[PDB]
């Protein structure tokens, strides 16, 4: 009773799950690898 | 409530909706028709079943009065007769609409809410609960209002988009409603040790957060436990409100919640001894333990989502909206402040 | 409980009555009692003031909606009782009648005057009419009222309240309609400076405190409201009702633990002023009435089911 | 959108591709000749491009179907080219073959 | 008393200010300073011993 | 460092409904 | 701009007390508190009305149109 | 006479009448209180309570559960008679209070 | 009605404030009790408002100039004044005989402002009344020309009055960044009321405290409600005070010695059940501005009204009954919640 | 710029002006280093609008193209998920989840 | 008289095809007077 049903536009869906959730990463604190939306969109 | 919207009649008298007339809504649509443009709940116009519309803006009582006792009369003509007249009636309490404040980033941030008509007001009016999916702060920002134009729509906007169909979020299943501020301040005061109420007080705090006239009909009389203190003097704890609250929105023919939780609050603060920050539901009755921000707040496996997860979006959406208006009476009688000594 | 038994029970003490403010306690009533006539004498009982400002000419400085705000806020002194409510749906020539509606008429014009005592400041001997006050309102009587009002003019009951200023050549020309409203409309039609009340103190000392401590709680709280016995040369509370809750006491530590400030808790010492249209008395009756008419038009209205 | 207003038909595809001179001037409500596009009394000048063939203009009727302003879907018309021009969509393409 | 600059409302002294502006100087000369970099520059302009 | 200074003169400003200065 | 007529609080009317209040801080020479008291004034709610008005219309009144200067 | 004033909400009053809920017009926390007051006193009261919906329609929403002896119309019609009688009560005393000053 | 401030900087008198009056001294209070005041919204009482309590006004100045047309000192077509043709009559309700507004006239939306008489018309006309705010003429100024005289009227400047009553979602602040948006004028009976019988005029949230740190404004509370006692101001210029020297120790010894709680609470009572709050309640008096507003705010409704010629969708307007736009996030969101119907 | 002093009693002029820098960094940060995350989502949400659950449990792209087999592996509606291993929750509370 | 002149107060009138400026000063702007006229308010 816990399926996914059948019709869910899941693509839209993670597409907000990963767009929506970013706007938090618009800044930044203070390896030394890339982070964040830059990474994000490399 | 936390799924309602609040429109006000500047809005509630423009937009309309097209109700086809039967047998089953001809004394409603009647009304409607006879109350005018101007009047809520009315109308604007009337479509006849050649698709013509009618309009009842220049119009006098009688000639509305007219219009709306034609509004069912059989065909006088073939082509059409398959056909009923429709009232664009204006919207009202029964009604859905479509909210909407932008940048619109997640499905949350449209939801559909439950209209509820509100005199006098210049503003939509939304419960803090619903900030959190909407992102919005009462700064000045601006929501949209759609109301949907057909039944399927209908159907969609309180089924599938509806503000309580929303409790979990899809990024990681976690709560997004509920309550802020006041009613967390509030709820560490009602649900102290300290905390008495007597007959009166105790049965005044449940009505006035219960609103038994609704749909939660969970039974057709309002139920109540005996008091904690018998003797010398009937007393109640604030604990047994919140015991009390559920017990008349849960599901009669369902046992009681059972949950083993912890609030933000350390043992330490209340004292030796103390077991206060572990909340215990047995049987649908909080008998150890204050509620916080981690018990109704969008909150993790707290008392609300434990609640959604055993019976379902309705009855938590409907227990967040009671916890709501009990707190913000018990601020009304007992008030919170701050203070240079503090 | 039963009616009775609240009869017997109820208890009205008047410190001091005035044709402006009265102090009185209810005692033994119920709180949600008290607060009711509280918000009624506020709210609920009605006043005339001016509602409706007819301009024909204003040149001063202040404009206006704002001058007839002001006169809006002038208390008239003028009995409601003589005075019925307007309908407000009827158009406005059958609107205002004589048992309807008051009219004031205001008419100044500004001049230089002449015979000013050279190097003058003051605006009163520089200008003629330079300020406007309440009392230059004139009551301009209609119909039947040169005879009902023949007893009692209409006066603004603050003749020296301060309505606008005015410089050479500028003129104010005014008819204003006052009528019957409530508070809760609008607050010019509230009939008090304020009704209030406060519970009666209870100051229950946990122990005896004598000798050093005796003065020294004392003066933890105003002038007379603790006693300093002869004899067992203990304190005890004189009167609590001067009390102002200030806490004080709450501060020094040797006293916090011998001390707890309560209420009692149905005891409601009232204040009410009048804005200057009735006295304060009436206006606590009206209310008490106010609320038995609220109960008698309820339970004799239908229940529609 | 009413629901007393059914439809029976459905589009259930649409194919891409190019008109042909031939379809076009079989089409046509009217041949666009004058550049001129009013005359001094704000009528449509014939054979211009606000001729009503093409379509009802301010309050006159359509002069292919007869409907007013409000009704009339509107018609195209065709203009002939003298001589024959590169269709600057698909230059590229024929550069290419070319 | 000769102690340090306490705060006052100045009623009185405000109010008769309002009603007779002062014939000789203004009484608030920090602000006159504020401004002064814009017409001290352009009075620069025409002033100066060159001109 | 002077402190703030204290001003001189203060009396009570504020009595229980019913009364007044003069009752104290 | 000109002396409210009530008390913004209070209701208490307050606009028949400012003429007197300038005279009592200029011929009687009493400090503001004192002053205050002797025109009724007791709530703080009041005395604020007072104590803080700046009749700002006595600015306004110097320019009048209607006369040559 | 005036049926727009109170009405029963029939969806939350039961078949015996001993419970029910009723809707006041024009009425705020200054009647709702006084009136829960009086009626909780009535014995035969097993509950009450008073709500406003909303702040911004002018509705008051009172509730009344007998234990059985009285219907719930009962309570409410002998609250609204303490009520009156309560006032005369105050009304009485005042003016003894005022004469004996 | 601006008010000097009791808490004030000595500064403040050196650069002449008085002048220009810039707020009013609030009865404060920080309480939760309505229900209305979370997020940053703030309470403001409906009574403190029907009295005058932060009213307001705005003014706008047109130009209408008729010779905006007219190339260059060329004859003139267009005269102020009414021709002999014939013309509503409704018009000079607003209008005087020479074409322009009677002073004090109520204007609203639609309405005329100025009449003139067109010559390559043969008709008289009239300039409309353009914003859905409606107002009160002010001045109207006759701008003659130079260029020694013969020449007739051809400009005016017309002053409008607009009425700001603080209205819903209007925005206060305290002189501490402490911001906030009017969300209910509170029914003064329905107030907190406090032992010395007086209602807040505002009431600011403490939730909005915490993260802010505005302790400053709670100083401010107590010097204020201390110097409306005393009739005196309060200096509160940066750095006079120190660890050794607080304020709140100072100015609660000022409190104290007039007869309130030393911390600046104060007892209240609900003024829906009567009753005593819970605890005494931080009261005093705050220094409050008034926020102008900076934006179009105006709400609109359209069922349907008019589209636009190439796509007969919903024009773009509220001035003309525009449709509210679903754009492509919008979209996204219906198509994420499954919901067809909702988006067709 | 260690300041000692505390809100309530006040800070010095040095402790203050030290006390302003910090104030000022996190807003010169937000005017200088903001990164928008709009074009990203766009360009997600275009090539995933159509990309759904399909009756077979797969999870296709809108003209059939299979993406995934099943959900999440496992076919698991996020927002029904939080307490399918809350197995001690659901023992108490076995009744009414029965 | 429907004008104010705004440099020396004269009150005036004009009329068709008359001296934009007061017939005292020279000064070419003019204020239009408020005349006696029913403006109606409520005062609230
Ligand atoms: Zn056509
Ligand atoms: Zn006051
Ligand atoms: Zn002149």
């Amino acid at each position: 009773r816990s399926l996914i049903n059948p019709g869910e536009a899941v693509g839209i869906i993670a597409s907000q799950s990963v767009g929506e959730p970013s706007t938090q990463m618009t800044l930044n604190t203070f390896a030394n690898v890339t982070l964040g939306i830059p990474r994000l969109r490399e | 409530e936390t799924n309602e919207i609040g429109v006000p009649p500047v809005f509630a008298v423009k937009l309309t909706y097209p109700e086809p007339v039967t047998a089953y809504n001809i004394a409603e649509l009647r009304q409607a028709v006879i109350n005018g443009p101007d009047k809520w709940p009315g109308a604007t116009q009337i479509q006849n079943e050649d698709g013509s519309l009618v309009s009842l803006i220049g119009m006098s009582v009688e000639q509305r009065k007219a219009l709306a006792n034609q509004l069912l009369t059989p065909s006088s003509n073939v082509s059409t007769h398959t056909l009923n007249k429709k009232v664009y009636r204006h919207i009202k309490n029964r009604d859905v609409v479509l909210m909407n404040r932008q940048p619109t980033l997640h499905k949350a941030s449209m939801m559909g809410h439950k209209v509820r008509v509100l005199p006098n007001e210049k503003t939509l009016r939304l419960h803090y609960a619903n900030t959190g999916a909407y992102n919005a702060d009462f700064d000045g920002d601006e929501m949209n209002m759609h109301f949907p134009q057909n039944e399927n729509a209908r159907a969609e906007a309180l089924n599938l988009a509806n503000t309580d169909s929303q409790y979990l979020t899809p990024t990681s299943g976690s709560p997004v409603r509920g309550l802020i501020q006041d009613h967390i301040s509030a709820g560490v005061w009602l649900t102290s040790k300290d905390s008495f109420f007597t007959r009166e007080q105790y049965q005044q705090y449940i009505y006035g957060c219960i609103r038994p006239e609704d749909g939660h009909t969970t039974r057709s009389k309002i139920v109540t436990l005996p008091p904690t203190i018998f003797k010398p003097y009937p007393l109640w704890t604030g604990k047994q409100i919140i015991t009390t609250v559920l017990l008349n929105v849960t599901p009669p023919d369902m046992p009681g919640i059972n949950l083993i939780s912890k609030n933000k609050i350390k043992n330490e603060y209340w004292g030796k001894g103390s077991l206060e920050n572990e909340v215990l539901f047995k049987d649908g009755a909080l008998l150890c333990g204050i509620l916080d921000k981690s018990q109704y707040g969008a909150s993790k496996y707290g008392i609300v989502h434990s609640l959604h997860e055993v019976y379902g979006p309705e009855v938590a959406a409907k227990v967040l909206s009671v916890l709501g208006r009990l707190f913000t009476n018990y601020i009304t009688a007992t008030a919170f402040t701050c203070g240079m000594d503090d | 409980w039963n009616v009775e038994k609240f009869k017997k029970d109820f208890e009205v003490n008047i410190s001091s009555l005035d044709a402006r403010e009265a102090n009185f306690d209810l005692i033994n009533i119920d709180t949600s009692i008290a607060n009711a006539f509280r918000r009624i004498m506020i709210s609920e009982v009605p006043s005339v003031a001016a509602e409706y400002v007819y301009f024909f000419n204003n040149t001063s400085v202040i404009q206006d909606e704002v001058l007839a705000h002001r006169i809006g806020l002038v208390p008239l002194k003028v009995d409601p009782d003589m005075l019925t409510w307007v309908d407000s749906n009827l158009p406005d020539d059958e609107k205002f009648t004589d048992e309807n509606t008051i009219v004031l008429s205001l008419n100044v014009k500004c001049t230089r005057n002449p015979d000013a005592p050279k190097g003058s400041t003051d605006p009163k001997e520089l200008y003629n009419n330079a300020h406007v006050y309440a009392r230059d309102l004139k009551f301009e009587p209609q119909g039947r009222q040169s005879t009902t009002f023949a007893d009692c003019p209409v006066v603004p009951a603050d003749p020296d309240i301060l309505l606008a200023k005015l410089r050479p050549g500028q003129e104010i020309s005014l008819k204003a309609h006052c009528i019957l409203g409530i508070g809760g409309d609008h607050a010019k039609f509230s009939p008090v400076s304020t009704a209030s009340y406060r519970l009666l103190p209870q100051i229950n000392i946990l122990q005896p405190i004598k000798g050093e401590s005796a003065r020294r709680f004392q003066k933890c709280f105003p002038p007379g409201v603790i006693g300093i016995d002869e004899g067992s040369d203990e304190a005890y509370v004189k009167d609590a009702r001067k009390d102002t809750v200030s806490r004080e006491v709450l501060r020094y530590e040797e006293f916090a633990d011998k001390v707890k400030l309560g209420r009692v808790r149905n005891h409601f010492i009232f204040n009410v002023e009048s804005a200057g249209a009735m006295t304060p008395e009436e206006i606590f009756f009206k209310s008490v009435r106010i609320l038995k008419n609220k109960a008698e038009y309820l339970k004799n209205c239908p229940i529609t089911q | 959108m009413d629901i007393s207003k059914p439809v029976g038909s459905e589009i259930t595809s649409v194919d891409f591709g190019i008109l042909t001179a031939k379809e076009i001037r079989n089409l046509s409500a009217k041949q666009i000749t004058n550049p001129t596009v009013l005359d001094n009394l704000g009528h449509p000048v014939s054979g211009g491009l606000y001729d009503l063939a093409l379509g009802a203009f301010l309050r006159n009727l359509c002069s292919t179907c007869g409907l007013d302003e409000k009704f009339c879907p509107g018609h195209q018309g065709h203009i002939e080219l003298p001589v024959p021009c590169y269709n600057p969509l698909f230059f590229n393409q024929l550069y290419i073959y070319l | 008393p000769g102690q340090a600059r306490t705060a006052d409302f100045r009623t009185l002294e405000r109010e008769s200010r309002f009603i007779n502006p002062p014939k000789d100087k203004s009484a608030f000369p920090l602000l006159q300073e504020a401004v002064q970099p814009h017409i001290g520059s352009f009075n620069a302009l025409t002033e100066g011993p060159d001109g | 460092r002077k402190d703030v200074p204290k001003v001189e003169g203060l009396k009570l400003e504020h009595f229980a409904t019913g009364y007044d200065a003069e009752d104290f | 701009m000109i002396v409210p007529v009530r008390c913004f609080s209070c209701g208490k009317v307050v606009g028949d007390k400012w003429e007197s209040y300038l005279n009592l801080l200029q011929e009687d020479e009493l400090d503001e508190g004192t002053a205050l008291s002797r025109l009724g004034l007791k709530r703080y709610c009041c005395r604020r009305m007072i104590l803080t008005h700046v009749d700002l219309i006595e600015k306004f009144l110097r320019y009048n149109p209607l006369e040559k200067r | 006479p005036d049926r727009e004033k109170i009405k029963l909400l029939t969806q939350a009053t039961s078949e015996d009448g001993t419970s029910a809920s009723f809707q006041i017009v024009e009425e705020d926390h200054t009647l709702g209180n006084a009136l829960r007051y009086v009626i909780m006193k009535n014995p035969d009261v097993e509950f009450c309570g008073y709500s406003i919906p909303h702040p911004s329609e002018n509705l008051l929403n009172i509730r009344i559960q007998t234990y059985g002896e009285t219907t719930a119309v009962d309570a409410l019609q002998k609250g609204l008679k303490d009520l009156m009688d309560l006032c005369d009560v105050v009304e009485s005393k005042f003016t003894e209070k005022i004469k004996s000053m | 009605t601006g008010q000097t401030p009791i808490v004030k900087a000595n500064l403040y008198d050196d650069y002449g404030m008085d002048n220009f009056p810039n707020g009013f001294n609030a009865v404060v209070a920080v309480i939760s009790y309505t229900g209305y005041d979370m997020d940053d919204a703030m309470i403001i009482n409906k009574s403190a408002d029907e009295r005058g309590f932060g009213y307001g006004t705005m003014y706008k100045t047109e130009k209408v100039d008729l010779a905006l047309n007219r190339n260059r000192g060329d004859p003139i077509t267009q005269h102020f004044g009414f021709g002999n043709d014939e013309w509503p009559k409704e018009w000079l309700e607003k209008l005087d005989e020479d074409g322009l507004p009677y002073i004090g006239t109520y204007v609203e939306e639609g309405d005329p402002i100025c009449a003139y008489f067109d010559d390559t018309l043969n008709k008289t006309k009239i300039k409309t009344y353009h914003s859905s705010e409606p107002a009160y003429i002010e001045e109207v100024n006759l701008i003659g020309d130079e260029s020694n005289k013969f020449q007739e009227l051809q400009t005016v400047s017309i002053k409008y009055r607009i009425r700001r009553t603080p209205q819903i979602g209007d925005k206060f602040s305290s002189r501490h960044g402490q911001k906030g948006v009017c969300s209910r004028k509170w029914p003064t009976i329905d107030m907190p009321f406090s032992e010395t019988g007086i209602q807040p005029d505002i009431i600011i949230n403490p939730h909005a405290f915490p993260s802010r740190m505005t302790i400053g404004m709670f100083v401010e509370s107590l010097a204020g409600k201390a110097g409306a006692l005393h009739g005196i101001a309060q200096d509160s210029t940066p750095w006079i005070f120190n660890e050794d020297d607080t304020p709140a120790d100072y100015f609660g010894e000022q409190l104290a010695k007039a007869g309130y709680n030393y911390h600046g609470n104060e007892p209240m009572y609900s003024g829906a059940t009567g009753e005593e709050l819970r605890a005494d309640i931080y009261v005093g008096v705050v220094y409050y501005q008034r926020l102008r507003h900076m934006v179009n705010d105006k709400f609109q409704v359209r069922s349907t009204g008019p589209v636009n010629s190439l796509t007969m969708q919903p024009v773009k307007g509220r001035k003309r009954h525009g449709g509210i736009r679903v754009g492509e996030m919008e979209r996204d969101a219906l198509i994420g919640h499954g919901t067809s119907f909702l988006l067709q | 710029g260690y300041v000692k002093g505390r809100f309530y009693s006040g800070i010095k002029p040095q402790e203050y002006y030290f006390h302003c820098m910090a104030g000022r960094e996190g807003l010169i940060d937000t005017a200088v280093k903001t990164s928008r995350s709009g074009y990203l989502q766009r360009c997600l949400t275009k090539q995933l609008e159509g990309v759904h659950v399909s009756y077979d449990n797969s999870i296709r792209d809108a003209d059939g193209t299979l993406v995934q087999f099943m959900y999440g592996g496992d076919a698991i509606d996020i927002t029904k998920e939080s307490h399918m291993t809350q197995f001690e929750f659901c023992l108490d509370n076995y009744y009414a989840l029965l | 008289l429907k004008y104010i002149c705004a440099e020396c107060s004269s009150k005036l009138s004009l009329s068709r095809t008359d001296a934009v400026r007061c017939k005292d000063c020279g000064h070419r702007i003019l204020l239009k007077a408020r005349t006696k006229r029913l403006v109606q308010f409520e005062a609230r």
